[PDB]
């Protein structure tokens, strides 16, 4: 909030054009690393409601439809363990905690009911 | 979005244009009450004075002096100043001020001012050349005249030596007129210098009584004790507004606060040392100044190949903030395109989940 | 007086600049390896020790 | 009046520890939950400060130094410890601070007062009303210039008491800043003997006086025909103050709940 | 003339320090592929090509 001061600023170049553009960079690699983590599979695999899985019991890793979110027992776990000012703007990212935690259903629900053929193919 | 890829031809995506930042509307600026404002109230409109051989010197403790009650009042006669102006008095700071208050003869007013000589001027009370400060006269024949003539109002008339600036005689010794040494006797060589003037009440101009009082500004190495009366205009509850709370600054957006100071903190600080939270000095409320909304204009758009609608988004700021149909999501306030309750693939990544396309009646969708 | 502290604030933000690039990219090199990992192990079985 | 008092019994000046005391409020910025790093002149913890003892005989309040302000606690009892006097000649030549607390009100009134050898208030004793009565004030005896002048609010203190341990305890913390005479002071009920207690305190602000003259030395004003007499039963601390950085921690509701001296050990560090 | 040598100083101390974030990043990078390179071909038997 200063007149003067942006007059004396924009005579020394484009450190501001600079400076944004490298931030800009920085916060689309941010979701495009989150993508190429989680998001290598298009196609939201569901566990079936038998849980039959030859005596083991994924009943601790896989959603619950009775908590308010779809996030597991560990996930919450782990959530849970960890806890707009003058030029500071954090960005929201692009593939919500939702998101995330449907990407790991499916690919959990993949290795379960497929072993490995859900990666390579159908 | 041309000028900032510095090309006609667009492609499909999302560009951060320019920034978007409101702009304050008011400058309110507050401070405390002005109450005890200064003894002025009773120094001026006195019983009695002192005469000018033996003027008084009343120092000015701590009070803010309202020079806007003396300069608007047409009540007295004459107001003059030396070195400043009389409409900055207000709006200055000062260490000491002293009030000489005396009583002299209407013809021998105008000998009372910085540079003068004469007879009263340098036998009674003398001015500096660097004096600054204000003169105020006013006429006093209605109360100070008497039937007869009034012989009570004595001033010293002849002195061996000039008198130093700001110097008050005490001694009252009888003047030697030639080289005969004065036994303490009237003669043909001594003479009594102390007499006293005669105010009448029907006398004109250049006989009445004028109170005439000098005001004395200096300062030196010592906290300043007299002041201006500081203004202080109307608060606004919620608006993005420059304030000044007892020499702060800034802007932002004030609200209802729920922090309990303490009765001796004014304003509060956050971490890393940001100002987060002042308190009214007259209301003695508390209220934070929360910053003004601001943030970046993205101007999500297809290829210009397929059309040229376009849609804003203002990330980070709130909807009612911004000033055609207008969505509100997780990332920022949407103008311009249509919220479906449908799913697609996402073909223009907006953030906090929602993705814009151009499909189906044909416009940009969210 | 805005000069310097133009200079100065520029400096800082520089040098905040320099070490977020630094640190994104490190954090790209750790999610490279965490997706490898996710395609390897999960998506398969690797042979690879350790 | 001006009295040299020499019926006094002869003590070596006796020292004591101060474990966590002098933390005041640097400023009057409000912090919630948040350790703030300050450096000003605070009391360094666990200092050795001198100790002064009036016993029964024992009146001991002569001139002490004034070098970058000087933390006073008084472990006070039956309102003995009423006033202080500063300056830095307190011959009448030079301007001087001097503050009064009598059974009326806390004049402070800054003049250049002539200070005699021993100044003191004295207070009569069961004068056929069986409630004690001040009627000495030999404090000063003139003053020509005067700068600045205060007088509060007049009020009515108890001048009687007797009890077999100190119940009251007042510190207070007096600076020089750019001519401000800063003045701190916290209150809070004790039950000791002849010790410090051993707590932490902070110390709030409660006036600040612009007497824009330097001070060198200060004196204490204790409570009582040139022999004869007996004082009562209080004590007073005086402790220097060093530029040194502490580590404050404000609560949820913007109160000092501790402080860590920067260079007193290594963990503190 | 102080305050000329302490910016120098301090421009030099920072473009040390980021010549020295570079190199240690560099050198993170190598250490991880060596402690890989130990743990698959020393520890076990790698089918990977070179
Ligand atoms: C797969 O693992 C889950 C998690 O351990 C098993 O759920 C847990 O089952 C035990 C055994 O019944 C529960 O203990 C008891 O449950 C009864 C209700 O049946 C409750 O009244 C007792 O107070 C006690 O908690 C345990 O609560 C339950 N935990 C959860 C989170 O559901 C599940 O049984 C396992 N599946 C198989 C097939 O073994
Ligand atoms: C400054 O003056 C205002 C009024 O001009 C004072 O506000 C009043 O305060 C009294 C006491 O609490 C209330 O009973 C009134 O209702 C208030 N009036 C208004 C219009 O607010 C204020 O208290 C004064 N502040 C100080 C520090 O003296
Ligand atoms: C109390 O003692 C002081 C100090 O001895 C006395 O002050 C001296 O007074 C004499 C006579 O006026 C002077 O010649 C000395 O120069 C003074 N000394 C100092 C250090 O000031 C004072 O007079 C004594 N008061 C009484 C009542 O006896
Ligand atoms: C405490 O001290 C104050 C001021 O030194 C005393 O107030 C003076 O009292 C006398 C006697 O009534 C008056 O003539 C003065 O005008 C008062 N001065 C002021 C400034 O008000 C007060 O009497 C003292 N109280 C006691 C108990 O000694
Ligand atoms: C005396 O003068 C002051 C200003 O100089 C004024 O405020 C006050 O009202 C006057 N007194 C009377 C009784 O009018
Ligand atoms: C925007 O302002 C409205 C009105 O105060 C409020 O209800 C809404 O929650 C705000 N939105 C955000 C994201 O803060
Ligand atoms: C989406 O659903 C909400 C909830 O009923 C409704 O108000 C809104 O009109 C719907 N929008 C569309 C485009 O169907
Ligand atoms: C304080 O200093 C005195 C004087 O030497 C000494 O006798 C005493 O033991 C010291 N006290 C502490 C706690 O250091
Ligand atoms: C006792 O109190 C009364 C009332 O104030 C007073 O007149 C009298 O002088 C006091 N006694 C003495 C000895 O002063
Ligand atoms: C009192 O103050 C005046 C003005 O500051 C000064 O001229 C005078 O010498 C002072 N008196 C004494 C005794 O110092
Ligand atoms: C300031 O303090 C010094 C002592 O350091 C003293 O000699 C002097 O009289 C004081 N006042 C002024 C105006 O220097
Ligand atoms: C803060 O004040 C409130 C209200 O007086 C009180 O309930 C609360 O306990 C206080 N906080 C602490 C830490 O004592």
């Amino acid at each position: 909030d200063s007149t003067e001061c942006s007059n004396l600023l924009l005579q020394y170049g484009s450190f501001c054009t600079q400076l944004n553009r490298a931030l800009t960079g920085i916060a689309v690699e941010q979701d495009k690393n989150t993508q190429e983590v989680f998001a290598q599979v298009k196609q939201i695999y569901k566990t079936p409601p038998i849980k039959d899985f030859g005596g083991f019991n994924f009943s601790q890793i896989l959603p619950d439809p009775s908590k308010p979110s779809k996030r597991s027992f560990i996930e919450d776990l782990l959530f849970n363990k960890v806890t707009k000012f003058n030029g500071l703007t954090v960005l929201p990212p692009l593939l919500t905690d939702e998101m995330i935690a449907q990407y790991t259903s499916a690919l959990l629900a993949g290795t379960i009911t497929s072993g490995w053929t859900f990666g390579a193919g159908a | 979005t041309k000028c900032t890829l510095k090309s006609f031809t667009v492609e499909k995506g999302i560009y951060q244009t320019s920034n978007f930042r409101v702009q304050p509307t008011e400058s309110i600026v507050r401070f405390p009450n002005i109450t005890n404002l200064c003894p002025f109230g009773e120094v001026f409109n006195a019983t009695r004075f002192a005469s000018v051989y033996a003027w008084n010197r009343k120092r000015i403790s701590n009070c803010v002096a309202d020079y806007s009650v003396l300069y608007n009042s047409a009540s007295f006669s004459t107001f003059k100043c030396y070195g400043v102006s009389p409409t900055k008095l207000n709006d200055l700071c000062f260490t000491n001020v002293y009030a000489d208050s005396f009583v002299i003869r209407g013809d021998e007013v105008r000998q009372i001012a910085p540079g003068q000589t004469g007879k009263i001027a340098d036998y009674n009370y003398k001015l500096p050349d660097d004096f600054t400060g204000c003169v105020i006269a006013w006429n006093s024949n209605n109360l100070d005249s008497k039937v007869g003539g009034n012989y009570n109002y004595l001033y010293r008339l002849f002195r061996k030596s000039n008198l130093k600036p700001f110097e008050r005689d005490i001694s009252t010794e009888i003047y030697q007129a030639g080289s005969t040494p004065c036994n303490g006797v009237e003669g043909f060589n001594c003479y009594f210098p102390l007499q006293s003037y005669g105010f009448q009440p029907t006398n004109g101009v250049g006989y009445q009584p004028y109170r005439v009082v000098v005001l004395s500004f200096e300062l030196l190495h010592a906290p300043a004790t007299v002041c201006g009366p500081k203004k202080s205009t109307n608060l606004v509850k919620n608006k993005c507004v420059n304030f000044n709370f007892n020499g702060l600054t800034g802007t932002g957006v004030l609200t209802e606060s729920n922090k309990k100071f303490l009765p001796f903190q004014q304003f509060g600080r956050d971490i890393a040392d940001t100002t987060d939270a002042v308190r009214d000095p007259q209301t003695l409320e508390i209220l934070d100044i929360t910053p003004c909304s601001f943030g970046g204009v993205s101007v999500i758009t297809p290829g210009t190949n397929t059309s040229n609608q376009v849609a804003v988004l203002y990330q980070g700021v709130n909807c009612t903030e911004v000033p055609s149909n207008v969505f509100q999501t997780r990332a920022g306030c949407l103008i311009g395109a249509e919220h479906v309750n449908n799913s697609y693939e996402c073909d223009i990544p907006i953030g906090a989940g929602i993705c814009a396309s151009y499909q189906t009646s044909q416009s940009i969708i969210a | 007086q805005i000069d310097r502290l133009i200079t100065g604030r520029l400096q800082s933000l520089q040098t905040y600049v320099t070490q977020q690039l630094i640190r994104a990219a490190e954090i790209r090199a750790s999610a490279n390896l965490a997706a490898t990992k996710m395609s390897e192990c999960v998506l398969g079985q690797s042979k690879r020790v350790d | 009046q001006c009295v040299n008092l020499t019926t006094r019994t002869q003590l070596p000046p006796a020292y004591t520890n101060s474990f966590t005391r002098g933390v005041y409020y640097p400023d009057k910025v409000f912090r919630s939950s948040v350790l703030h790093s300050t450096q000003d002149l605070f009391l360094p913890f666990f200092s050795n400060v001198t100790w002064f003892h009036a016993i029964h005989k024992r009146f001991d309040n002569p001139v002490l130094p004034f070098n970058d302000g000087v933390y006073f606690a008084s472990t006070e009892k039956s309102n003995i410890i009423r006033g202080w006097i500063f300056g830095t000649t307190l011959d009448s030549k030079t301007q001087s601070l001097l503050i009064v607390n009598n059974a009326t009100n806390v004049v402070i009134k800054v003049c250049e007062f002539q200070f005699c050898n021993d100044p003191f208030l004295g207070v009569y004793y069961h004068k056929n009303n069986k409630s004690w009565m001040e009627s000495e004030f030999r404090v000063y005896s003139s003053a020509n210039n005067c700068t600045f002048e205060y007088v509060s609010q007049p009020f009515l203190m108890d001048l009687e008491g007797k009890q077999g341990n100190f119940k009251n305890l007042r510190e207070f913390v007096f600076k020089n800043i750019d001519g401000y005479f800063k003045i701190y002071s916290k209150h809070t009920p004790i039950n000791l003997v002849r010790d410090l207690p051993q707590g932490f305190s902070a110390l709030e602000p409660l006036v600040d006086l612009p007497i824009g003259i330097n001070i060198t030395r200060f004196q204490t004003l204790l409570a009582l025909s040139s022999s004869g007499w007996t004082a009562g039963a209080a004590a007073y601390y005086v402790g220097y103050l060093q530029p040194r950085t502490f580590l404050l921690k404000y609560n949820e509701n913007g109160t000092i709940t501790d402080a860590v001296d920067c260079a007193l050990d290594p963990l503190s560090e």
